[PDB]
């Protein structure tokens, strides 16, 4: 693997990410009586268990199959939340969100603002497996959260282990806005840590930083936040250079605040993420912290990205941001 | 015999093509004749004097409002316009029966459903003028109409997408034990698109309570439904998904009226959906920017669905010249005094542009509202500012 | 006497709604019974020896390669795979009623028809294991296979893409007066998604020489056609569109074949397409990523393609147990041989991740390879270099 | 209006933007026996007039109607072109570009890295109108491209004026990989000027300097491209700025140099386009103008964007990036 994963709320058990999925829906359906989760394949538990026991305990009415068609998936769960009831979509890989992409943007995002609020789809949410996975080639391995960051109205959301998965799978499910969460589906069995088994929230639009640190900022999310906390543990031992390690959480609305806060602090930012470099999400980044923090920029930011390329199969170890690859930007950048 | 999953079928021994039968469709359910007259006592569903009065109230108040809306945007005074010439008869016939909270999807060139639930003359001008009585808030393009209070969902441009979108509305109304249907009603170019297939086929694996309304109007813009399909027509489609179907003849009201009220006590009863394709033709231009002579009545002249409602009035003892011209004047009046304090109305205030994008108002949108109003502060006498509220 | 553009129909004065015909769907066309013996013989399309000799050792060298290849999956030396188990007979039947150089587009479960176009077992092994013989350069999955001198198109993971995009090559055909078919293959699940709508309206209207070929194999991972469709399967949605339809067994590859040969020999004479629904049964787990106990044998045992093609091919003479016997183990060497070679090539060299994106390769593009090309100057130690060409 | 428009090779007539792209779609028709075009209505010569002529002129067989759906009309064109057909389709406004959304991701941009150069569509474009036209509201005046930014394998290419539209069109249509060209319609019948009878290109991924100047740098696309020449103009009267103005043209891929090698000497970039803040390409371009630029750049990089909503009916005036909001931010960019 090319990263690794380390580990107030009541009780916990020890889970792995998708444990965590399960937990939320379980604690979501049994409190909200008309919470239903529906998808190609989550009747039987989901192709990544996602979903095991949710419809012997809650009944077929409530989790259920619909047929192969996700134009269909994501219209009919936006119908579901107009007449108010949760609607918990799934949709089977986050490569395979496409089909859907008019019903998403054009629709959902787009449907209280143009009725004035008369009527709304707060209540959708659309999960989805999530990023690279060793061997995933095209259409298995994605990460399309630049595509939807640029659409008003929709909020995209991404854990990075599996108590952050749970607390903010809940917060999509609850929030009164259509929200896309995506799971790191590398992450659904590798990733097991203590997990509160009542529900508890973890707010939106709030990056969290997870390790302080006062030379360079690092940025990421998903399983990328593993990776760059593995680098800053490199650049402390090989550079004696600290570095604050930031998991950005939610990538729309995003956490402007906190990210220039440290920046401001630091003087120095890298950016990394497995999507494609050219109109990825950390151009965003980049470019409002550069106008934000301009007076506190000692080097120009750097983004670590994956290649302009699709994503491929026997080449990945070669097109992943990985370790080595972020290491060495940010010591050109600590050089600069 | 045959074992298959996926088909209950017998074997056969010869090798044979199924042919589509196009040339003999399926036929279309007629109650009155052109003159008004009812063919087949036992389909008369003999709707009450105020009914059939209302029924035909609204379809000339439409017409009325039509008219002058569609002068007002070749003013320049609203911008955009579409009407319903032709069609009157495939809304007001289906709405009548409806159940009132029996939820409404539609595409753009259903007023007349609304008009028959009484939503007011201000507000249909008051969306299509974008004025500060608008519960859209001035967003979106005329003829744009939604209303909550009378359960009819907001119309949106792109087409189809309602179409799995009250598929989700009618399951959610099946849990709820709701005892209320959806109705969705739509073109027969809207029905190339690919969420008509997602929609049709959910709400028949999904057992949904939907009824499934095609008005075929004979066209898409400029392109004829021999460019459009080669089946037989939307009506012969639905019996592939599982899914009973009716079509008729959309400029009888009556035919309409029996054909939903109908498929709305089984979709209802047995949690099953229904199509109806409703035979029309579009009279007018597609839109005000269509000049439809471009590419193509008998119809207005010869097969109206106001002339034949009129006709059965008539023939009844509940209509006469005096009446008419009346009502006439009257609807005039009703409309245009709407129109006249349509038109003297305010905007609303330019904040409104940044309101309702999520429910709240995230910082960094408040952000972008701020800079317009400091922007205002300095440039403001550069941007059309008393016209609106605030 | 009806007048309305949309449809060609008669009036009706009873309302009665159109009832789909579930339980007693469209029959299944069979020619052989399960014990390989003929049941119609004006149906026998006596084909000669040799080439049914190679469906046979098609569908048998198929089934040794899939074998092969699960098993090298299970033990990590390739990242996956998928079989054909059940559904060899409707890839050599219905490949061997094409020409040669018709366009074949298909999903993923159709590798018989490159098998029997004689695509080499090096190369459907080169794609597997992603090595420098894959003349897709190790770029997609296991079974994304392709090929342009034998007419198939390169494979996608996204299901029905391939629809409109068959009807698309299609209509092209016709322009260039080609006197080629397009045929397309799909399963049940795929036919639910919109682009199945889109590309068989479109074959329809625009007049297409597309054969659509739907295998209904039951299930589509863990969903039961009972939560796929609610019609009488993929067959009765043909001629809602206009498309001649049929369905056949899919077991037997008489009836696939006979049925291809007569929708090619038409389709390409009248321009027109004609849609073919095979009824089988997955055997296999949907791949290696499946296990399909969670969720679900009489067809692996009682009705499997290649046993009722070896059933018949004893009753003409025409093969014993020697041969059986010196078959199984000839194929099983050539597998062998073929993997073995396989495993032992390199990867190719990682520049050619960054070639094909765009036909070129832009500045920018050549400037990411570069960066690459030095990073692995300082770090190749950490990479797996000595298994990648250059 | 919010813009005013302002006006080798043989033989020219003036010409408006529609019918500018009638004569690249004519010029091309007539030299490729094997192209044709079709969409929704283009028979009879289309919503906005570009095909006027065209099916009388070279037959029914090669300039049609589709069905009223837009997955089919790019999955089609897709099947034209893996035969080696120049395929020319047309998707009636960019706002309904959406339903394509897989069929351009997924499958065009893809088509020839996944099939190792067996198999590709490199013979499509697809046209379409795009951006902001007084009272289009929300899906008669989107502006999709960095929708598309993010998707390798596609080229993404938006001309400001009738002969550049042309020259652009055919050069779409003669590239080797499939092509989006974004046609602002609020120019179809406003700007008119001298454009050549016989066919001519302009190439892609190159922009173009229409100003020189030596204080600050202004780049835009489309009709924003006469916003800023009036903001040049402005800046040069009232504050005595000189300002170089770039057309970019081409979205992806786009000319880095040109744009770099313009902010290196004048020390400041201002990026303006209609579409929304927020993952809008101008976040590419300043993230990499800093990224090449630091040392140059004498003030943060500025971006004057349409708001992250959706774009209004009434308000229209009150939400794109007009001259007055363009003039302001470089006013404060100056002051810095
Ligand atoms: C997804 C998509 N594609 C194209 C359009 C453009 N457009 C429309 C479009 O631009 C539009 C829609 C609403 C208001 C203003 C403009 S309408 C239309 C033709 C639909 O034909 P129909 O379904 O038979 O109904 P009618 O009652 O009008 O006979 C088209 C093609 C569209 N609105 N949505
Ligand atoms: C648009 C989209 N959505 C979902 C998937 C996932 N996926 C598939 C997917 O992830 C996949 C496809 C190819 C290789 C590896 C993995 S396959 C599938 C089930 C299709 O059922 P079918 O059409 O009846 O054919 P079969 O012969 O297998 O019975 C599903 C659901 C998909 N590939 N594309
Ligand atoms: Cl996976
Ligand atoms: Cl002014
Ligand atoms: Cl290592
Ligand atoms: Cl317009
Ligand atoms: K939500
Ligand atoms: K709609
Ligand atoms: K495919
Ligand atoms: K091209
Ligand atoms: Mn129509
Ligand atoms: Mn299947």
């Amino acid at each position: 693997a090319h990263f690794t994963f380390q580990p107030e709320y009541g009780q916990t058990q020890k889970m792995n990410l998708f444990q965590s999925v399960t937990s939320a829906l379980d604690n979501s359906l049994a409190k909200d009586p008309t919470a239903v989760i529906f998808g190609e394949d989550v009747a039987f538990g989901g192709v990544f268990r996602c979903t095991v026991g949710l419809r012997d305990k809650y009944g077929k009415d409530r989790v259920f199959n619909t047929p192969l068609c996700e134009q269909g998936i994501v219209g009919f769960g936006i119908g579901i939340a107009v007449t108010g009831a949760t609607a918990i979509a799934e949709i089977q890989f986050a490569d395979y969100i496409f089909p859907a992409f008019d019903q998403i943007v054009n629709e959902a995002a787009k449907y209280r603002y143009r009725s004035g609020d008369l009527f709304n789809c707060g209540s959708l949410t659309i999960r989805s497996p999530w990023g690279c996975v060793g061997h995933g080639a095209l259409y298995h391995s994605q990460s399309p959260e630049a595509f939807f960051a640029h659409c008003p109205g929709i909020k995209v959301v991404i854990p990075r282990s599996p108590f952050q998965a749970k607390g903010l799978l809940l917060s999509c499910i609850e929030d009164k806005n259509p929200c896309i969460f995506f799971e790191p589906k590398i992450l659904y069995r590798a990733a097991a840590e203590e997990v509160p088994i009542e529900p508890y929230n973890i707010p939106l639009s709030q990056a969290e930083v997870i390790q302080e640190g006062s030379d360079v900022t690092l940025v990421a999310w998903g399983t990328q936040v593993h990776v760059i906390r593995e680098v800053a543990s490199m650049a402390k031992e090989k550079l004696g250079v600290s570095c604050e390690v930031i998991d950005l959480r939610t990538i729309i609305p995003w956490d402007v605040d906190t990210i220039c806060k440290s920046v401001i602090k630091t003087g120095r930012l890298l950016i990394s993420h497995e999507a494609p470099l050219t109109g990825g999400f950390a151009s965003e980044i980049s470019s409002t912290v550069q106008e934000e923090c301009f007076l506190n920029l000692e080097a120009p930011i750097s983004r670590v990205c994956g290649y302009d390329t699709p994503f491929p199969h026997i080449f990945e170890p070669f097109y992943i941001p990985d370790k080595w690859k972020c290491y060495d930007a940010l010591r050109k950048m600590i050089n600069y | 015999k045959p074992q298959f999953p996926g088909a209950s079928a017998e074997f056969i021994d010869k090798l044979e093509f199924i042919q589509p039968n196009v040339i003999s469709g399926i036929p279309i359910y007629r109650v009155m004749d052109r003159q008004g007259q009812i063919i087949n006592p036992s389909e008369d569903p003999h709707l009450p004097k105020e009914k059939v009065l209302k029924l035909y109230k609204s379809m000339t108040l439409l017409n009325t409002m039509d008219r002058i809306l569609y002068e007002s945007q070749r003013q320049g005074r609203i911008s955009f316009y579409m009407t319903n010439y032709g069609e009157e008869g495939t809304h007001v016939g289906s709405a009548a029966a409806l159940d009132n909270t029996d939820l409404v999807f539609g595409q753009y060139r259903e007023a007349g459903v609304l008009m028959y639930r009484d939503y007011p003359l201000e507000l249909f001008m008051a969306q299509c003028y974008g004025n500060i009585s608008d519960l859209g808030k001035g967003r979106q393009m005329p003829v744009h109409y939604g209303c909550k209070e009378r359960h009819f969902v907001t119309i949106s441009s792109p087409l189809a997408t309602q179409i799995p979108q009250a598929v989700g509305a009618a399951y959610a109304a099946k849990r709820a034990n709701a005892n209320r249907v959806v109705i969705c009603y739509f073109g027969e170019g809207a029905a190339s698109e690919g969420d008509a297939h997602a929609g049709f086929n959910f709400a028949a694996t999904l057992e949904c309570p939907i009824i499934f309304f095609c008005r075929n109007n004979g066209y898409a813009i400029s392109t004829p439904t021999s460019e459009q399909y080669r089946g037989d027509g939307i009506a012969a489609r639905g019996p592939g998904y599982g899914i009973m179907s009716i079509r008729v003849d959309g400029n009888d009201v009556f035919a309409v009226y029996n054909a939903t009220k109908e498929a709305r006590r089984r979709a209802v009863a047995e949690n099953q959906p229904f199509l109806i394709e409703a035979m029309t033709y579009r009279i007018g231009h597609h839109s005000t920017s269509d000049d439809s002579s471009a590419y193509r009545n008998y119809w207005d002249k010869q097969d109206h669905p106001i002339s034949r409602l009129r006709h059965y009035l008539l023939s009844q003892g509940w209509w006469d010249e005096e009446q008419e011209k009346a009502w006439r004047k009257q609807s005039r009046r009703k409309v245009m005094e709407a129109f006249e304090q349509a038109e003297r109305k305010p905007k609303p205030n330019p904040n409104l542009l940044f309101s309702d994008v999520y429910q709240e108002m995230p910082a960094q949108l408040r952000k972008q509202q701020e800079s317009l109003a400091r922007h205002l502060q300095t440039y403001g006498e550069h941007y059309p500012l008393d016209h609106f509220d605030k």
